[PDB]
């Protein structure tokens, strides 16, 4: 077929070759474990010499020659154009049988990985290819298992390679298998193996995945939901203050969390949107919400540090003071009475409004809501109104958590399914036509 | 080479000095933002003494310009940080190290 | 009725698991009988640690430590693999070894230790790998094979130690033949040091290894040495170079002390 | 279950009979259970055979017969103090010509037709050390060179004589009472 | 629960919560779920944030098939619907992504030309819009992780947008910065010639340029007016947006046009600089979906809420640290809770041999990976992967091995080394030393006492990476070795008095889990003789009340173990019996 001779002419066995195949695997079958001992022991020296006789009639080389000419036609649709149809169809079992006979062939015997050592490295020069990765893999992994030999051939180019592999055809964890076997055989340490496989697999942070301990961070907000809508009786600006009476820069290892603005809800449902009900998210990680920290603008989950008179982390003592106005969207904020030199602008302002405040542990902070909840310490700027206004008149105004479920007995935690649109949260009288 | 900007403020006048050990308790992070090295994580405050090559330049500098009790984010660029060959198995060639640093005490 | 005891306590716990459960563990099986066996054989447990006991002076106990570190790193140093930085640290443990004057002064606590066993079992990796093209690592067995010669030298019962295991030495007593420098560094050269000045020695040697011997000197008389020519020295039939060093091994074998060993 | 445990380790296939402290250990406390070692009167003769006969017969209801016949084979004719052991054991076990013993022994080895055992045998006893004039001339010569012994048995002439006599004894035993069908498989 | 409903579940945790269980079900003889149970039961709900996830190859509607790239095509992704040309077939936006994002440069800056190509940072990819398949239908472009929005209705205009603007002292603009989840264009709007797509093409080409992170759109060969400049370190996944109005909508190209690095080079680091288009197996097609599940943590924080006066107002106050573990995939740049790993396989079984790697890298006294391994599993990580019930059994024992590996592995294993040999010095606590404590014949408790047999220094090196010091890669690195002590002994104590109760939960699901990586780091630290007097005491106590007691309750001996259990349970006695001949021969000495 290579010389391109006609297909009909050259007589290519494609059903034997893969029947025989069949036969050969099963025939090199490693014995079951429920079976007896002493049977099983019969089995295992059956197998050994086995393989040993055909090691010795070098079976290995012609099994290696039969996967290097099927492996010089790239894809199924390839071989099947240069010989025919069912010779493409079969192709794929083809390789597969003969990369798992040659593992069968090899696996457990000492002797043959030991001279499987020496052509090792042409086999790793496919690993790349799709068709055989998992079958060189295999054979790789009994190889290097069996024979310290092969485990003295294996160099950083072939690491590099595996790591490659890794990289390419995503977690496969027969990698992490092949790559601790490199590292650790009968027994006995290879530190240039553990090195180099520290060196590249584990600075670049890219495949292996990334543990690290969160703070818990938990959302506080007002019943307010403040919402501006075409021909709707809602106040456009807005204004309420929190005080930090208390806060531990360090209760734990990590940095305490605080921070401090607007949220808005997805749609006019009161369910705040964009963001996940428990973990280490808090303002300002998700485009609904937006936060100050006392150095930085938080909003998808990215800071930019502000300008400010004395800045700095947020501390005990602090007058906080954060302004709303949704004539045109913009959100600034004003630290201890002084501006600061940066706003929220032009953001969404589809959905309802309301204050919220993200922390960790270790705080000790109080909202100045206006009016009778709160008093202000600072004068709020002309045109705007304290948020203890936007109270509907038949509801009381608590500070309630954000997210659904809180800490309590586990039998008494109400479960609540979706909740209702907040209609009536926005006014809007529609004419009737007359 | 670094660039310093202060977290929280200090005393701002006392300053580091010549054979005096800074006693910094510090945390480190890549500039994409995964953690690296942290003391806070060991609970052990890190001593260092100037002019003398203990720890890497960056360091050193930020750690001189800051004053006692000064809690300040450090910047440091490859050159004065590990070059671009690197800290094997943790820092990858020629990256930005960016440091939380708190000078705790000077003796 | 209660056992009060570790010795009983054992005993009855093992015994009750064994006839309680059938145990598939082979590990598990081999374990629990070894220490039933322990608790029933007090004896045996002070027969095999009176051996290994030793007595050290207080004076001695700062030194006693470092060799005892470096012993240590040694013995941790055989489960790692043989590479460069390897040979650095097997090279400094031994040097630190025999700089220490515990070696020389108690050379029974060094047998009890045993480290002849644990240099010549990093000797027989470093020669087992890559034997038929040459020792890899030649360092590390020319630096082994003299601690063992200054093992030997130490005293007459070091001489004992080393010669049990005579038959792997003269097995690879070609080891660094041909290359200079390397006299009083191979394991012919501990042979000889560990039949060196001994009657008692000489008189227990057998007649196969002495075959062995000859065998070797016939090869070197017969044939040139590859590894001479290859450097390109002309190419005469046989081999001084490495006859010499079999001559001498012999020499020590049969004169002893002054006077010729007649058998 | 621990002589289940040895007779499988002997059964698992290896170049060495690789030398086991707890088999040594635990052979020789059986086999000295078994034998447990003026003119005696026939009752009390009668009394001591049949508590030698229990003392057998708890081991080789469990399998020791196995074990010393599988240990035997594995050994590959090679001598050691685990063949010692291992023939201790079956001299314990044979002593007094135990029939049942021997139609156990005789019926493992014919079905599961061992060359391996009779090879074991035929090298160990091939192996077996015999007086040596030679040694013997070189221990008197240190003796008159008057060096101080470093073993006081000398045993460097008749190596292992007890080995020996533990091995003809584990033939004639298992030869004993004209056990005329293992004579000829013999 | 539906819409406006609320209900509670009782597990019957406590039988007495249980209302109607003694009317109806007790005598029966049905149990209560949680009767036997020592912790609250874990409860999963239905996640309401969609996440993007790999199309199942069994998806009734939508399917994908990859077409390898040929000598004159690049490789493809072709997305069809099977469902349609049939009744129930789902007309409605779906959100498709892949899987792997282009990274924008860290620092903005202030024949194809084979030099040009290799210095430039410019990525591409193209979508063919299939004839038949309307164009203002499918939307072409970029989306970020933060894209978790889904509706029946999508529109450019809805895309969540926000402009921060940085100001001097004055008031001036020096910075204003539009942030968007979303980049992308539609394909309806940006043919302009008209109807006539469906002859060929609609290629909507999509250039990303990393370096200056500006965002351009080509379609057949124009420049669109549409252009997107984001922010540094932005990581940007390849969309593509589309209702289907027929079988055939849409497919990925991924080559590249004159002077361009095709996508895979930005993709992938190995083929950075490679030009050839390439489309691995990681790369794949991934769609926007609401079938996946949410779990609800164990405990929450306390957060305190009141009223404090007219004066002062409401107080929020939270003082109790509550801390979690997140396993942040990279690729996909989202952290899930490492407890979703219990019901996530694929991931718990990758981590569990990912851990083992870290154990085979740091295996054999390597210290200076042991060293680097530090970084990367800190020890609060270790302490909390030690102390925490929930984990799965896996990672539990894999995160157990690793921190014997970094810290106690090699100090122990030399102090094993030094076991068998004793060397006596000869002082004046060294003839102190007796046999018997006090006169009747009573053994002392083993291990506890006076010895002076010379043994292996403790020491360790502080990991340190500011420190530019060798000296620290020598010795293994240090660990709190006293919080480790008592938690190992409180942590024992409570497994012990659990498993007499013989929960249906263990500590990691199984006794096994529970008990193996417990009693392994509790031999360690008894190798390496951390534990001392009192603690000792207290471990003999755990091990065997009754004939431990210094001079009813079944300990750690008595309780029907497990098999491998069981074996450590024998090292620990040859351990103890190793002390007791240890004092045996030091009384020899003695005597002596």
């Amino acid at each position: 077929l290579s010389k391109k001779a006609k297909a009909s002419t050259v007589d290519l066995p494609i059903e034997s070759v893969s029947l025989s195949l069949q036969d050969l695997i099963g025939y090199f079958h490693p014995p079951d474990e429920h079976l007896e001992h002493e049977d099983k022991q019969n089995r295992l020296r059956a197998l050994k010499n086995r393989q040993n006789l055909f090691q010795e009639e070098g079976m290995i080389n012609l099994v290696l020659e039969c996967i290097d000419r099927l492996h010089v036609y790239s894809s199924a649709a390839h071989f099947a154009d240069v010989a025919g149809r069912e010779a493409g169809e079969s192709w794929k079992s083809i390789l597969n049988s003969l990369y798992e006979l040659l593992a069968a062939l090899i696996r457990g015997n000492r002797k043959n990985c030991a001279q499987f050592s020496g052509s090792l490295d042409w086999l790793i020069s496919r690993l790349e290819r799709l068709e055989a990765s998992s079958g060189i893999l295999e054979v790789l992994h009994c190889v290097l298992v069996e024979s310290p030999e092969a485990l003295n051939i294996i160099k950083e180019g072939h690491i590099k390679s595996i790591i490659s592999l890794l990289d390419k055809h995503g977690r496969n964890h027969k990698v992490l298998d092949v790559l601790c076997s490199l590292c650790v055989c009968h027994g006995v340490a290879v530190r240039s193996n553990q090195h180099l496989i520290c060196d590249n697999l584990l600075p670049g942070r890219d495949l292996l995945l990334q543990t690290r301990l969160v703070n818990h961070v938990s959302s506080m907000r007002p019943n307010i939901f403040l919402g501006v809508s075409e021909g709707s009786a809602q106040y456009k600006k807005w204004y309420y203050e929190l005080m930090v009476d208390h806060t531990e820069p360090f209760v734990t290892a990590e940095a305490t969390h605080l921070r401090v603005g607007w949220a808005s809800t997805e749609g006019y449902s009161p369910y705040p949107g964009g963001g996940e009900e428990w973990g280490g998210n808090g303002v300002g990680d998700d485009l609904f919400s937006y936060g100050f920290d006392g150095l930085h603008l938080w909003s998808g989950c990215i800071a930019r540090t502000v300008s400010s008179p004395n800045q700095h982390l947020l501390r005990t003592d602090d007058v906080i003071s954060c302004c709303l106005d949704l004539s045109a969207p913009s959100i600034s904020f004003r630290i201890n009475g002084q501006p600061v030199q940066g706003m929220f602008e032009n953001f969404n302002i589809d959905g309802l409004f309301f204050p919220v405040v993200s922390f960790s542990a270790g705080i000790k902070v109080r909202f100045l809501l206006g009016g009778r909840h709160g008093e202000f310490k600072f004068l709020p700027p002309p045109g705007y109104a304290p948020c203890y206004e936007a109270v509907l008149p038949k509801e009381k105004l608590k500070v309630e958590h954000s997210r659904e479920y809180k800490q309590e007995r586990t039998y008494t935690r109400d479960l609540l399914g979706p909740t209702v649109s907040l209609t009536q949260a926005a006014f809007t009288p529609i004419p009737v036509d007359t | 080479g670094v660039e310093i900007e202060t977290i929280s403020p200090g005393d701002g006048r006392t300053f580091p000095k010549k054979g005096q050990t800074c006693v910094v308790h510090y945390t480190g992070m890549l500039q994409n933002g995964k953690k690296f090295d942290s003391s806070r994580d060991r609970n052990k405050p890190f001593k260092f003494r100037i002019g003398k090559q203990e720890v890497i330049k960056g360091f050193e500098e930020g750690a001189a310009q800051m004053s006692l009790g000064q809690r300040a984010k450090l910047t440091c660029t490859p050159d004065v940080a590990y070059g671009a060959t690197g800290h094997p198995g943790v820092i990858p060639p020629n990256a930005t190290l960016i440091f939380d640093v708190e000078l705790l005490n000077l003796e | 009725k209660k056992s009060s005891t570790l010795q009983q306590l054992i005993s009855e716990t093992m015994v009750r698991w064994a006839q309680e459960s059938v145990i598939e563990d082979p590990e598990l099986v081999r374990a629990m009988f070894v220490l039933l066996h322990r608790q029933y054989d007090g004896i045996g447990g002070l027969v095999r640690a009176l051996p290994k006991t030793y007595t050290i002076n207080g004076v001695s106990v700062e030194d006693t430590i470092n060799l005892l570190a470096s012993l240590g790193q040694i013995r941790s140093l055989l489960s790692v693999r043989m590479g460069k930085e390897e040979e650095k640290l097997m090279i400094r443990g031994l040097g630190d070894i025999m700089n220490n004057k515990v070696f020389y002064q108690h050379p029974n606590l060094m047998r009890a230790l045993g480290m002849h066993e644990t240099v010549m079992e990093v000797m027989v990796n470093v020669l087992g790998g890559g034997e038929s093209k040459e020792i890899t690592f030649p360092k590390m067995v020319a630096n082994c094979c003299r601690f063992l010669c200054y093992f030997c030298r130490i005293s007459r019962q070091n001489q004992k130690a080393m010669f049990d295991h005579l038959s792997y030495l003269l097995e690879n007593s070609s080891v660094g033949l041909a290359s200079p420098a390397m006299r009083g560094s191979t394991p012919l050269d501990v042979a000889a040091a560990s039949v060196m000045d001994n009657n008692e020695l000489a008189l227990a040697l057998r007649e196969p290894d002495l075959e062995k011997v000859v065998r070797y000197l016939a090869g070197c008389g017969l044939q040139s040495c590859q590894m001479l020519v290859s450097k390109g020295y002309p190419d005469i039939g046989w081999n001084p170079v490495e006859g010499e060093r079999y001559l001498d091994f012999l020499r020590f074998a049969v004169f002893c002390n002054g006077e010729s060993v007649e058998e | 279950q621990l002589i289940l445990l040895f007779s499988r380790t002997a059964l698992t296939e290896k170049c060495k009979l690789e030398e086991d402290f707890l088999y040594m250990a635990y052979a020789d406390i059986m086999a000295k259970s078994c034998h447990d070692e003026e003119v005696k009167s026939f009752e009390e003769k009668e009394m001591e055979k049949q508590k030698l006969l229990y003392q057998q017969a708890r081991l080789h209801d469990r399998g020791a017969a196995e074990m010393v016949l599988q240990t035997i084979s594995a050994s590959k004719g090679e001598t050691g103090p685990m063949v010692a052991a291992t023939l201790k054991l079956g001299i314990a076990i044979l002593n007094g010509g135990n029939s049942t013993v021997q139609q156990k022994m005789l019926d493992y080895l014919k079905e599961k037709k061992d060359v391996g055992f009779f090879q074991s045998l035929a090298g160990l006893m091939q192996s077996c050390s015999v007086l040596d004039l030679n040694a013997f001339e070189r221990q008197n010569k240190a003796e008159g060179l008057g060096m101080v012994t470093e073993e006081g048995s000398g045993e460097k002439v008749l190596q292992d004589d007890e080995f020996t006599c533990d091995l003809f004894r584990f033939l004639q035993l298992l030869c004993e009472g004209h056990n005329s069908d293992f004579q000829n498989y013999l | 629960l539906g819409v406006a409903q609320v209900g509670r579940m009782n597990f019957g945790k406590d039988v007495s919560t249980l209302k109607y269980f003694t009317i109806c079900g007790l005598q029966e003889g049905y149990e209560p779920f949680a009767v036997n149970t020592n912790r609250d039961i874990t409860m999963w709900l239905s996640k309401r944030l969609p996440q993007f996830l790999q199309v199942p190859s069994n998806h009734e509607h939508i399917e994908v098939t990859r077409i390898d790239g040929t000598i004159d095509s690049s490789p493809c992704l072709k997305v069809t619907q099977k469902s349609f040309g049939s009744q129930n077939s789902n007309t409605d936006i779906m959100f498709y992504r892949l899987s792997m994002p282009i990274e924008c440069a860290e620092v903005f800056s202030k024949r194809d030309d084979y030099d040009f190509l290799m210095q430039t940072s410019t990525y591409y990819y193209s979508v063919r819009i299939f004839p038949g398949q309307e164009p203002a239908n499918v939307w072409v472009g970029w989306i970020t992780s933060d894209f978790h929005q889904y509706d029946t209705g999508f529109d450019l205009d809805r895309v969540r947008t926000v402009t921060v603007t940085l100001g001097d002292e004055k008031g001036k603009v020096h910075e204003s910065i539009k942030r968007s989840n979303c980049y992308m264009v539609c394909a309806g709007e940006s043919m302009s010639p008209g109807q006539g797509r469906n002859n060929n093409g609609l290629e909507i080409g999509c250039v990303v340029d990393a370096a200056s992170g500006l965002l351009t759109f080509i379609a057949n060969g124009k420049e669109l007016s549409t252009y997107y400049q984001v922010e540094p370190s932005t990581k940007l996944f390849p969309a593509v947006f589309a209702q289907a109005t027929s079988p055939n909508v849409f497919q990925f190209e991924l080559g590249r046009i004159k002077n361009v690095m095709p996508l895979s080079a930005g993709l992938f680091k190995s083929e950075h600089k490679n030009p050839v288009p390439q489309c691995p197996p990681r790369l794949h097609v991934q769609f926007l979906s609401h079938v996946l599940w949410s779990r609800m943590p164990n405990q929450f924080l306390k957060v305190d809420v009141s009223r404090i006066s007219e004066r002062q107002g409401w107080l929020v106050q939270c003082l109790d640290p509550l801390q979690f573990m997140s396993l942040h995939i990279p690729e996909e740049n989202r952290s899930v809770d490492i407890l979703e790993l219990t019901e996530q396989e694929e991931l718990l079984k990758f981590h569990y041999h990912t851990l083992r790697l870290y154990s085979a890298v740091c295996a054999l006294g390597n210290h200076r990976v042991a060293h680097a391994l530090c970084s990367h599993v800190d020890e609060p990580q270790l302490l909390y992967a030690i102390e925490n019930k929930y984990m799965p059994g896996l990672l539990r024992a894999g995160y157990y091995d690793l921190l014997i590996d970094i810290h106690l592995s090699s100090y122990a294993t030399a102090r094993l080394m030094m076991n068998n040999e004793y060397i006596v010095p000869m002082t004046e606590e060294t003839k102190s030393i007796t046999l018997f404590p006090d006169e009747n014949k009573k053994h002392g408790l083993p291990g506890i006492g006076l010895s002076t047999s010379l043994r292996p220094r403790m020491q360790f090196s502080s990991p340190s990476f500011v420190s530019i010091s060798n000296e620290c890669y020598q010795y293994s690195p240090e660990f709190p070795l006293d919080i480790l002590k008592s938690k190992t002994i409180q942590m024992l104590t409570e497994a012990v008095k659990e498993g007499s109760l013989h929960a249906r939960d263990p500590v990691g699901g199984t006794t096994e889990f529970l008990f193996v990586p417990l009693i392994k780091l509790f031999y360690t630290l008894l190798i390496m003789g951390i534990f001392h007097n009192e603690d000792l005491k207290h471990i003999l106590q755990l091990i065997e009340p009754s004939v431990f007691k210094e001079a009813p309750k079944e300990g750690l001996l008595q309780m029907k173990l497990p098999e491998p259990v069981k074996l450590q349970m024998c090292l620990l006695l040859q351990y103890l019996c190793d002390c007791q001949v240890r004092h045996r021969i030091e009384a020899i000495v003695a005597f002596s």
